[PDB]
């Protein structure tokens, strides 16, 4: 039997020890578990609650941590799986392995679940030319009649994980499955890293001696994983000089550290 | 010798989208960027070379390219394979059009016989298509100022104002909101130059860029006074500080 | 492929050439024709596939296809390669009327262009006729007449009576048990209303689709009316009554 | 050389006995645009369904689906416009030639067999492609007064009334073959066409700018047909007369 | 399985650093990032780091990547196994996946413990909008790994290393700073670089001569990180074959001039970045 | 194909084909250097000699086409003299028709365009070679031109070739951004010789003879080679 | 390029840059005959191994050399036939030099010539090249040359040469034994200098016999032309050679 999770574990983090993406802050919010708390403002006009959703994004961008903090406020019950262990070595065990998922949700209901990653067991042909690549289609089909077949759940829905968006049926994607989707796209906008860097900064040891924006105007085309690293390895810029807390040129010795490295693979002799 | 009049590109794939076209403006795109705009008045076309190392001069690669004194063109996509077709191109002015007539050519049917170059190729034994997609700007009597753009095929269409290269999709996204009806010249080049500092980093200096026009005519360029039926050159581009004091107003 | 002898110079090792069988293998998928010569006249006949009653009536181009006063072509398959061997012989035919000061025969006629495919199939950088042909007249100033058949091989063969194409198989053995070398049809009328019914067990009763030409003594050409068609179209089928 | 340049895959045929490169060709033309052409009585007309439609694209100038040959025959394009002005320059010069030697205009059932095996041409000699078109003709002449043809990349042409091209077709006709009568004067055939293509398309709104279209007539009493594409804005004039 | 319970040959055993040569600063920049965490982890709490998670190696073969993964195991004492990233694949489907979750527990139920993986090209693409109709199980093989070391399922006390000889053709979805941290070229490196790896054999074995390496080492501008202990026991390896069992630096001439040439016919393939 | 030929692109949108013929240019390890002055150059091109049955004036990688003009070769000889012939031969044709000589710009305006050509119809493989030029024009002065299998021919300041085009030139753009001139001084044809030789020396620290390395100056009406006993002159340095 | 590559077919860059095409030609060579080029101080001077194969074959009836216009001497080895091919173009062109220019043939600009025949036929994807390692070797005004001949048209200018099976064995001699001679020999006497290669060289093909034969051309015993050599000369040397070999 599949399995659940609760205190136990958690993955300890908190909407405050993340920040930006906040109007992805809040959209996620009103799918999941507002409708779980405050249900009768919006059964005041009783509409059909919106349900699980899709959100892609290049890799990283915190496309797998959002649910993490969420996951801590949850108030119902809730899991740890990804994809690619639904298929197993014989053949039933796979379909067979899914089915009593929404029975045990159902089973613990109100409740929900998640996958890390699906992009394997989800593309557009629903390929036939292989004894193999079909079994995992009937993982596929069986969900997407559990979904929204006959009579699912109360609950809302199989929430994706990605890092791509154009593979997989739109059978999936339509509304009563994936009613919201969602980009995550860094940027390197000025509005918020001004921000996100100062949350990653102001809960670490920092001295109030030291330039901050000497990067942030002076570098434009950016990520969101990758900056944890020079603000990670500004501490590593220290303690090989056994300094015990940071100084203002680590951050200029680090901003090429991670970054700085445009492009020298075969120019002249790319494609002239 | 050469027993190879197998005609390459004649294989239709089933779906019945040609095979090394749809990959050899694979390469266009991954070019550099370029553009040109058109305005009531005048007409403009600029991009950027990437010298990709310091000493190599950048002044006698010259991107844009005079094939009359009244049109001019551009490309952002494979260099060797553009100085060799604009000198059949030149030669066919005088050719097809001149020699016959006298007159230098209107640019309605200029950039068809240019196709013409192109269709020939994708269309014999063994020979790939150029891989570029440039851009033509010309000056008329019975249509005046005007813009054509083509591809490796031969299908040429008009347009108004158009980029082409690796990031054109963001300036074609780009220029219509900020461009006019009747952007004049002196805010059109404005417009047009930002329209291409975005597109890049390294540095934006006024000897890193070309550019050129087809304005009004300039005889004290022609030289040869003496003659009121030898107009002016209406086609001259610019140095490398008319272009730098546009510049130091942004 | 200038040269090349890409797969039609390709010999079997069962002994026949891929690209030839396969063409006659493609020919049957085009509309049916016919062909029959009685006591004193020569007889042809095709049929139009069933349009959305768009299909031009009036400047179709069309099975039946003359050459002179006294040779025709008809012709079965593709169509784009039909137009240019019925130019490249009536090409030969005012040729060989000046060189020779006096026309065509009809055994001079079917040599050539029975030979020519042979040709564009025993060389390079050539693709065969997908097609096959049948040709259809007098010689002049003789009652005698004939019609010789031809196919992309290069093969010619006369006959009494042939037909090419589509669903042949379903209808010459018809033709073999009314038509027969002992006696011809006496006149016109006979061979047609022999003729049509031959046709009938793939016609759905489309008198329009079906179109017939007649060869006479002294060049005397003629094609038939739809209303002169189809008046033989209904009292052949008043003849079912059993 | 011939082992591994792949000069065998043109002008032969399947086991199966049909050719490739033409079956492909012939929807190859199908992700392309679309067109019409009918045959009034009193006169001819066409029309073109473009997909090009950026706003800053000049689309007001001249004109892509459609051409003309001489001052009494034109057509409406369909293909690749690279293997399209071949041809044509081809043609030009074709009625330049025939009144050239016989001062007179073109019986249009010669031309098109004369297109049209150049096209075969290629398709049965040398190792090359076709020219990937389809074309619709419109012409007029005294041994037969008027007609339309329509042809093929192969070479099969065909006299037909009243045609579609390119995209979505096969229901253009089942959306028409209720429709088309033979009195069939003008003002009652331009109304078929944009009951024709506002039904067939990606989007109803239809600007004018994604439309264009031609006509013929006889205005001239014992006179010859006059030649007139309509532009942008006497193309708008019926476009909005309808209401829509 | 069982043959998780199998690779753990030699999961302590000392085999220090004095016993290489030319990585005196790579090993700087990487005894640096392992062993704090596992010695001294209050440092990043101490400062505030999202600790590391995850390492790897590249550059051309034959050069001593796979010695730097067990000479940290001297330094530890601490526990270690060694693994491929080709024997997993086999019919069952997931079968070779399912082991990924097999280990990292198995990690877990006995650390300070960490992993080494080769030749991970084999598990190093990009993940293909078109395939074959198996070459996908790779790759939903793959990212079970992606998963796990930094997925949903939090994680601590325990790192990975990997190397290939072909850093290109990745998914970057691995290359996520986060999943690994820190990157390294090692290089042939230059010819001192190349000295102190000349000696350690002698360092070994009978000397006899005085040092005759500066014009030796004059050849040495080709070879590879690991040609030379055949080197070195090749001139030991004829210098007695004429039963003088008593060493020379007369004899390895004949054979170092001789490696290059025999290398040559099918050396310098390919350099990978 | 698509990874055999040339005349047919990748998938991708370029070829793999022409980007290898750059490859084999390094097939030789050799290097070589390139200056100018205000009435003088300089060419220079280290020499290897394997077994010593070789006639070393007959060894020669450098082939003075013309008065007015000069170059050198890189990659491997054999596909290099062709490149080389119908250069000196169309000598004979612009001097012949248009009155005088070629400039140097005209000529890597054509025997590049050329190569081109060789890499659209593809019965002539693209020449295995990166090639270069000197002169001393009259009126752009001693101009200096580099041209490939595929044709983004440049003018140049000054240049590096070889296997190790990457530092020879560091030490040297390290002092143009600081002596502030694409020029240089020292006119005459010797004093620039040992700039040349001080610099590369600096990058690679050998010493050599008359033997091993070779010269070639473009003056007025005038290109040639010479006697390399001028290594000496570097010695009253340190 | 091993398989499912490319050394099957010419003009295909191997990724490492290189025509597997052609160093297969090389190996051809290096499994024929063996003979060399000396330079004279005068001139220059062949050698070949004649091979018998058979006892049915007569002395000085099938050569294994053929000759340029006047003077400069042509070898062969490897393959005889591709080899007699372009010595047809040897003494083709140099007549359209000779009746142009109103002169002999020079030595260096001949190589011109004939180091291009060659390499235009390396380039084509729809020819063979030539599987030789030819050795041509002259005198002129400027003095006397020797040029050896790869395929791929890779020739120098040397002063001693070898080629065939016995390369590395030969070649050493000619290496030993011109740093006992700066001098630089003449003519008559170098010449049984090199049959002791020859009788030193077939050490390999001990299964068999052989014979050779000899060039000749110099300044003062032949006023620069070519020639063999009969009668006591090379007679007075195989004996010689062959008597200081034992
Ligand atoms: N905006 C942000 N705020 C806080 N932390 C961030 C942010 N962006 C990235 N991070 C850091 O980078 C990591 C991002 O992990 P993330 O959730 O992006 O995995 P992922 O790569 O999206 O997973 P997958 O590859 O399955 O999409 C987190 O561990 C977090 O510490
Ligand atoms: N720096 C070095 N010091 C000592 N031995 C080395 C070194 N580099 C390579 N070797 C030799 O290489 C072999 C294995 O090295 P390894 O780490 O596997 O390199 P690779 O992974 O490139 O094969 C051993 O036999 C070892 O002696």
């Amino acid at each position: 039997s599949i399995s659940v999770m609760g205190e136990n574990e958690k993955p300890d983090v908190t909407y405050a020890d993340v920040g930006g993406l906040d109007m992805q802050k809040q959209e996620i919010r009103e799918a999941v578990e507002l409708p779980l708390v405050q249900a009768d403002l919006y059964e005041q006009i009783g509409i059909d609650p919106p349900r699980g959703v899709l959100l892609y994004g290049p890799p990283g961008t915190g496309k797998t941590m959002l649910v993490k903090a969420v996951a801590n406020s949850t108030k119902a019950a809730f899991i740890r799986v990804n994809g690619s262990e639904f298929v197993h070595k014989y053949l039933g065990e796979g379909p067979r392995m899914v089915r009593d998922v929404f029975r045990l949700a159902r089973e613990n209901a109100p409740s929900i679940i998640f996958i890390d990653e699906v992009d394997s067991i989800a593309t557009k042909r629903f390929d036939a030319q292989t004894g193999s690549d079909r079994e995992v289609q009937r993982i596929l089909i069986e969900l997407l009649t559990q979904m929204d077949g006959f009579d699912q759940s109360t609950n809302v829905k199989v929430i994706m994980a990605t890092n791509r968006a154009d593979t997989l049926d739109p059978a999936l994607l339509r509304p009563g499955r994936l009613d919201r989707k969602i980009e995550f796209p860094s940027l390197r906008d000025r509005r918020e890293r001004r921000l996100i860097f100062g949350t990653i900064a102001s809960k670490m040891s920092l001295a109030p001696e030291a330039d901050l924006d000497s990067l942030i105007i002076r570098n434009d085309s950016l990520s969101g994983a990758v900056i944890a690293a020079i603000m990670q390895e500004a501490g590593l810029r220290a303690v090989r000089k056994n300094r015990y807390v940071i100084l203002q040129s680590d951050l200029e010795e680090a901003y090429a550290t991670q970054v700085k490295t445009d492009n020298t693979v075969d120019k002249f002799d790319f494609y002239k | 010798m050469t027993d190879r009049y197998s005609f390459s590109l004649t294989t239709f794939s089933p779906s019945g989208k040609l095979g090394q076209i749809d990959y050899a403006l694979t390469a266009v795109k991954q070019g550099v960027t370029s553009l040109g705009i058109k305005a009531t008045n005048g007409v403009v076309i600029a991009t950027e070379k990437k010298s990709s190392s310091p000493l190599a001069m950048s002044e006698t690669l010259s991107k844009v390219s005079l094939l009359t004194p009244d049109i001019g063109a551009v490309y952002s996509g494979m260099g060797p394979d553009y100085r060799v077709l604009v000198d059949k191109s030149r030669k066919v002015a005088h050719t097809s059009y001149k020699r016959i007539y006298g007159e230098y050519p209107p640019t309605k049917l200029l950039v068809s016989e240019v196709a013409k170059i192109m269709q020939e190729a994708t269309q014999s034994g063994g020979v790939r298509p150029f891989g570029v997609s440039l851009l033509i700007a010309g000056h008329d009597e019975f249509n005046g100022f005007s813009l054509y753009q083509v591809d490796p095929s031969g299908s040429y269409f008009p347009w108004k104002a158009t980029a082409i290269g690796k990031g054109s999709v963001a300036a074609k996204t780009f220029l219509e909101k900020r461009w006019n009806d009747e952007l004049e010249l002196e805010d059109a080049i404005h417009i047009a130059l930002l329209t291409l500092k975005e597109s890049v980093e390294g540095e934006f200096n006024g000897d890193t860029i070309e550019l050129a026009i087809i304005g009004d005519e300039n005889p004290d360029l022609l030289g040869y006074t003496g003659i009121p039926t030898d107009k002016g050159p209406r086609f001259r581009k610019l140095t490398s500080q008319e272009i730098n004091d546009r510049l130091e107003a942004l | 492929m200038s040269g090349y002898d890409r797969a039609l110079s390709i010999f079997s090792p069962d002994g026949h050439i891929f690209q030839v069988e396969y063409a006659l293998e493609a020919v049957k998928r085009g509309t049916c024709a016919v062909g029959v010569k009685g006591k004193n006249c020569v007889v042809l006949g095709c049929e139009r596939r069933s349009t959305l009653k768009l299909q031009d009536t009036r400047i179709t181009p069309s099975k039946v296809s003359k050459i002179d006063s006294h040779v025709v072509l008809s012709f079965s398959g593709l169509n784009a390669d039909s137009r240019i061997l019925i130019e490249k012989a009536r090409v030969e035919a005012q040729s060989h009327r000046l060189t020779l000061e006096d026309p065509v025969t009809v055994e001079y006629l079917t040599r050539y262009v029975a030979g020519v495919q042979q040709r564009y199939t025993q060389s390079g950088g050539v693709r065969p006729f997908g097609v096959s042909t049948l040709i259809a007249g007098f010689d002049p100033r003789d009652d005698e007449p004939k019609l010789y058949q031809t196919e992309p091989s290069g093969i010619y063969s006369s006959w009494s009576a042939q037909t090419i194409g589509r669903n042949s198989k379903t209808v010459r053995e018809f033709l073999e048990k009314n038509y027969d070398r002992k006696e011809p049809p006496a006149t016109v009328e006979e061979c047609v209303k022999l003729t049509v019914r031959s046709l009938l067990e793939v016609v759905q009763t489309g008198a329009k689709n079906i179109e017939i030409t007649v060869v006479k003594p002294d060049s005397d050409i003629v094609a038939l009316s739809s209303e002169e068609i189809n008046q033989y179209v209904t009292q052949i089928e008043q003849e079912k009554q059993e | 050389m011939g082992s591994r340049r792949y000069d065998s895959r043109t002008t032969i045929f399947s086991p199966e006995g049909r050719l490739y490169q033409v079956e492909y060709a012939l929807e190859s033309i199908s992700h392309a645009g679309t067109a019409i052409g009918i045959m009034a009585s009193d006169g001819i007309v066409l029309a073109a369904e473009r997909k090009v439609t950026s706003t800053l694209l000049e689309q007001d100038t001249s004109t892509e689906k459609l051409y003309k040959l001489n001052d009494k025959i034109a057509v409406a394009v369909a293909g690749l416009t690279a293997d399209a002005e071949i041809l044509i320059n081809t043609a030009r010069i074709h009625a330049q030639n025939y009144l050239k030697t016989y001062n007179e205009d073109i019986p249009v059932e010669i031309l098109v067999r004369r297109l049209s095996d150049i096209k075969q041409g290629y398709t049965q000699h040398g190792g090359l492609r076709p020219f990937g078109v389809s074309f619709i003709y419109a012409g007029y002449d005294d041994r037969y007064g008027y007609q339309l043809y329509t042809s093929n990349p192969s070479g099969n042409y065909t006299g037909w009334k009243a045609i579609s091209v390119g995209a979505n077709t096969s229901a253009a006709q089942t959306l028409l073959q209720m429709d088309y009568k033979d009195d069939m004067k003008v003002d009652d055939a331009i109304e078929l066409a944009l009951k024709t293509l506002s039904k067939t398309t990606d989007s109803s709104a239809l600007t004018y700018d994604r439309l264009e279209f031609a006509t013929i007539r006889k205005g001239a009493n014992d006179g010859e047909v006059y030649q007139k594409i309509f532009k942008p804005q006497e193309i708008k004039d019926i476009l909005v007369k309808t209401g829509i | 399985d069982p043959l998780v319970y199998n690779m753990t040959s030699f999961e302590q055993g000392e085999i220090t650093f004095d016993g290489i040569g030319g990585l005196t600063e790579q090993i700087r920049e990487l005894r640096e990032v392992i062993e704090l965490p596992l010695k001294n982890p209050e440092i990043f709490q101490r400062v505030g780091i999202k600790p590391p998670k995850g390492v790897l190696l590249y550059g051309p073969p034959g050069t001593g990547k796979t010695l730097l993964a067990k000479a940290v195991a001297a330094t530890i004492g601490a526990n270690f196994i060694f693994s491929p990233a080709s024997g997993i694949v086999d019919k069952y489907i997931g079968e070779s996946a399912r082991i990924i979750r097999e280990m990292f527990a198995y990690a877990k139920e006995h650390e300070p413990c960490i992993i080494f993986m080769d030749e991970v090209d084999a598990i190093g693409g990009r993940r293909f909008s078109e395939g074959t109709s198996a070459d996908r199980e790779i790759q939903r093989t793959l990212m079970e790994l992606l998963t796990q070391m930094d997925g949903f399922d939090n994680l601590g006390q325990t790192k990975i290393i990997m190397a290939t000889n072909r850093p290109d053709t990745l998914d970057p979805a691995l290359l996520r700073p986060g999943r690994l941290d820190r990157k390294v070229e090692i290089p042939l490196p230059n010819e001192a670089g190349r000295l102190e790896i000349f000696k350690i054999h002698t360092a070994k074995v009978k000397k006899t001569g005085e040092f005759d390496f500066e014009a030796a080492v004059k050849m040495s501008d080709g070879f590879n990180g690991a040609d030379i202990r055949n080197c070195a026991t090749e001139a030991g390896f004829f210098a007695i074959r004429d039963d003088r069992d008593h060493i020379n630096p007369d004899d390895l001439m004949k054979a170092v001039r001789k490696v290059a040439e025999v290398k040559k016919l099918e050396g310098t393939i390919e350099y990978q970045k | 194909g698509y990874d055999r030929h040339i005349t047919i692109f990748s998938p991708e949108g370029r070829l793999y084909q022409v980007e290898y013929a750059f490859k084999a240019t390094n097939q030789t390890n050799i290097n070589s250097l390139a200056v100018r002055g205000k009435d003088c150059t300089v060419v220079i091109s280290q020499k290897k000699v394997p077994d010593k049955l070789l006639d070393p004036t007959t060894v020669s990688y450098i082939f003075c086409i013309s008065r007015t003009i000069g170059m050198v070769v890189n990659g491997p000889i054999p596909d290099a003299r062709n490149a080389a012939l119908r250069a000196k031969a169309e000598a004979a044709e612009f001097r012949y028709k248009y009155g005088y000589d070629m400039p140097c710009d005209v000529l890597a305006k054509r025997m590049a365009n050329l190569s081109q050509i060789y890499t659209q119809r593809a019965y002539m493989r693209p020449l295995g070679v990166i090639l270069t030029f000197v002169s001393v024009d009259e009126e752009l002065g001693p101009s200096i031109y580099k041209t490939d299998p595929a044709g983004y021919y440049v003018g140049y300041k000054a240049t590096a070739t070889g296997p190790k085009q990457q530092e020879i030139t560091t030490n040297l753009e390290n002092h143009f951004k600081k002596s502030k001139i694409d020029h240089i001084n020292e006119e005459s044809w010797e004093k620039v010789v040992e700039f040349a030789i001080t610099h590369m020396i600096d990058a690679l620290g050998t010493e050599f003879s008359k033997n091993d390395l070779e010269v070639g100056v473009a003056t007025k009406d005038k290109f040639f080679t010479l006697s390399a006993e001028n290594i000496e002159e570097r010695l009253v340095a340190i | 390029s091993i398989g499912t590559g490319y050394d099957l077919s010419n003009s295909v860059f191997s990724p490492d840059g290189r025509n597997f095409q052609v160093e297969y030609a090389v190996k051809a060579v290096e499994n024929g005959t063996t003979s060399i080029g000396i330079k004279c101080n005068d001139g220059v001077v062949f050698a070949v191994e004649k091979l018998i194969t058979s006892k049915l074959l007569v002395p000085q009836k099938n050569v294994k050399i053929q000759v340029v216009d006047r003077h400069i001497g042509c070898v062969y080895s490897g393959l005889i036939p591709d080899g007699r091919h372009l010595v047809n173009r040897g003494r083709e062109e140099a007549a359209s030099f000779k009746k142009l220019y109103k002169t002999p043939i020079p030595i260096p600009a001949f190589a011109d010539r004939l180091g291009q025949y060659v390499q235009a036929h390396t380039l084509y994807n729809s020819v063979r090249p030539f599987g030789v390692s030819t050795i041509f070797g002259g005198v002129d005004k400027n003095g006397a040359h020797l040029y050896m001949l790869e395929p791929s048209g890779s020739y120098w200018g040397y002063k001693g040469a070898a080629t065939g099976k016995g390369r590395q064995s030969a070649k050493a001699e000619l290496e030993k034994l011109v740093d006992h001679h700066p001098e630089g020999l003449s003519a008559r006497e170098a010449v049984k200098q090199a049959a002791k290669i020859i009788y030193l060289a077939h050490e390999d093909n001990k299964e068999k016999d052989f014979e050779l034969e000899i060039s000749w051309c110099s300044l003062s015993e032949t006023n620069g032309l070519h020639k063999f050599v009969k009668g006591d000369l090379l007679q007075e040397a195989i004996d010689f050679a062959q008597k200081e070999i034992n």
